[PDB]
RNA sequence: CGCGGGGUGGAGCAGCCUGGUAGCUCGUCGGGCUCAUAACCCGAAGGUCGUCGGUUCAAAUCCGGCCCCCGCAACCA
RNA sequence: GCGGGGUGGAGCAGCCUGGUAGCUCGUCGGGCUCAUAACCCGAAGGUCGUCGGUUCAAAUCCGGCCCCCGCAACCA
RNA sequence: GGCGACUUUCUGGUCUGUAACUGACGCUGAUGUGCGAAAGCGUGGGGAUCAAACAGGAUUAGAUACCCUGGUAGUCCACGCCGUAAACGAUGAGUGCUAAGUGUUAGGGGGCCCCUUAGUGCUGCAGCUAACGCAUUAAGCACUCCGCCUGGGGAGUACGACCGCAAGGUUGAAACUCAAAGGAAUUGACGGGGACCCGCACAAGCGGUGGAGCAUGUGGUUUAAUUCGAAGCAACGCGA
RNA sequence: AAAAUGGCAA
């Protein structure tokens, strides 16, 4: 009934819009995930890097249940939360074994959306 | 606009308790500047509080101040909740005092003050919940305080 | 990938990250490519970058 | 006529099952903020749980009675 | 020939099921603005088509009259 | 016009050096003849992304927009068609001449430096220019040739022709009407432009006005007459 | 975020 996984990835992703954060095992399956607007931050408050670090505190304290007790962080999007996110990971007692950033990076792709005209 | 800070004013110990907090509730009761109106409401209604306290004035009066200031306040800038300054927080502490006083329903000044002072040592004060509701919209606020 | 170093503060870890990410320029990238600009404008943007340096 | 299901602030929707501990969400109502508006934030009010009995330390909770409502059988005077 | 409707200045509810006139706009007074618009605040205005009937009581039901509308007006 | 992963095949042009050869064989270029962004068009194919149109949501007095969520043609390929773009260096082509300083690309020559050739930038004389500016990459000084202009609007319209599948393209008036259209630069003013600064401007506070009654001024209305003047701030307990 | 308009002469 209980998973006994010590060693995970903890996949952090960062957008102006709002900040995910999900714990998963070195296989890669999700041990467990919070975000913002999960915590009830709503607009603005998403974005801001307390809402992060509160989605991280949220998703290790369920990570720590699942036995995690070293996590990897990647990073991914621009969001200015990722910073906090990273730093509520070790507060949560978390082991930060390694950060990566994995946001992705077309080699001249798919065209992009239009600029707004306002 | 302004060219910079401006000396703040000084208050005499009042002579009753030696307190310069005391001299500064009498000015904010006052109006009109009717000051012997203010120190009469002010010191009768210490009488009033240590007698049914059972306990001296000037200590319930510090611990009365002391559940009314606050710790942090939210200001527009959206609010952002901001430290409040050692001398602002004794001057949201009287000023509440002395306005949620005047809430109350009791027929004389003097008891209305009285009653606040005990209730706001008590932490029931109307302007014990004021300081409660600036302290709620705070933290409601946190994530604005960058 | 960053690795935190053995008997190393996570934030001085986060530091390196983050030193390592802005020499990467990944961040950079990604801004670049949020929205589509016109072909012509990138070679502008491009030379004026340039003479900026 | 049977079988099955349900009745809870103005309303919807849990705890019922696995008794003690009516929650939640909108509609409200007053404030704060917004130039503002909206949104958001803060405080306050409104169901004693369909009803009536029994049991029990204690029942919206369980067991019974009763009523209303719903669905399905019954649908060849 | 058979149905429907006629409610503030306008458009539209209330009628089924008698006692209860609503909404949006316009209007009037104030505010804002250099001024106007927009916006904001407050207020007023409908004998319910018209004559009758019934009823304690009629926008509400019932019977005429007028206006308006829809449909039908066929077979040799 | 354009051309940005790599590989191979096919293929054009250019530049340096040398001075084998030829021996003015050059230059421009009406008419022609080709090529020509993007959009569009035809036929066949393909369809990830993006996205005219179109549809919700929002915004707003309205919102046939801006923003959001979707989304068709199109965007892609082949073969035709179209033949236009602020197709711009708003600068036709060939040639020679006329100060310098400096960067870079592909060479050549001689001792990191110097010299030199063809490009590609910056700076800057003489000279030019209405001015801004240009200045060996002329907008300087000269010669050849071609294209083009001669006030604004009507109007790149009408008619005609030609061309195109179509959309349209090319060519291209007049009647009428005006006394001006314009280029550059200057001084102000202004900006939902910027920087630096002030003032109870705001903020932080305290006490009011707007509600009641009354006093007074004013508007309006009234009256035989309600005397005249003041009218946003800067008329309205103002002349009084 | 929204954010319209203002007789011709002098
Ligand atoms: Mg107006
Ligand atoms: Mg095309
Ligand atoms: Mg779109
Ligand atoms: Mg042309
Ligand atoms: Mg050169
Ligand atoms: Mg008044
Ligand atoms: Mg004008």
């Amino acid at each position: 009934v209980k998973k006994n996984i010590e060693n995970g990835v903890a996949h952090i992703r960062s957008t102006f819009n709002n900040t995910i954060v999900t714990i998963t095992d070195e296989f890669g399956n999700a041990l467990s995930w919070s975000s913002a607007g999960a915590l009830g931050f709503k607009g603005s408050k998403k974005s801001t890097p307390f809402a992060a670090q509160m989605a991280s505190e949220t998703a290790s304290k369920s990570a720590m249940e699942h036995g995690l007790k070293t996590v990897e962080v990647t990073v991914k999007g621009p969001g200015p939360g990722r910073e906090s996110a990273i730093r509520a990971l070790q507060s949560a007692g978390l082991e930060v074994t390694a950060i990566r950033d994995v946001t992705p990076v077309p080699h001249n792709g798919c065209r992009p959306p239009k600029r707004r005209r306002v | 606009p302004r060219k910079g800070s401006v000396p703040k004013r000084d208050v005499l110990p009042d002579p009753i308790h030696n307190s310069k907090l005391v001299t500064k509730l009498i000015n904010k009761i006052m109006l009109d500047g009717k000051r012997g109106t203010a120190q009469r409401i002010l010191y009768s209604a210490f009488d009033l509080v240590e007698q049914r306290s059972g306990r001296d004035a000037l200590e319930v009066f510090e611990e009365a101040i002391n559940n009314i200031m606050p710790v942090l306040e939210v200001k527009a800038r959206y609010q952002v909740p901001v430290e409040v300054r050692p001398e602002r927080r004794t001057t949201l502490g009287l000023r509440w005092l002395v306005n949620y006083a005047r809430l109350r329903g009791e027929k004389t000044m003097e008891d209305r003050l009285a009653n606040e002072i005990l209730d706001a040592a008590n932490n029931t004060g109307g302007a014990v919940k004021k300081r409660e509701d600036t302290h709620k919209m705070a933290e409601a606020n946190k994530a604005f305080a960058h | 990938k960053t690795v935190v170093r053995k008997n190393e503060s996570l934030e001085d870890a986060l530091r390196r990250f983050k030193r390592s990410v802005s020499k990467s320029g990944t961040i950079q990238e990604v801004r670049k490519r949020e929205f589509y600009e016109k072909p012509s404008v990138k070679r502008k943007k491009k030379s004026e970058a340039a003479r900026k340096r």
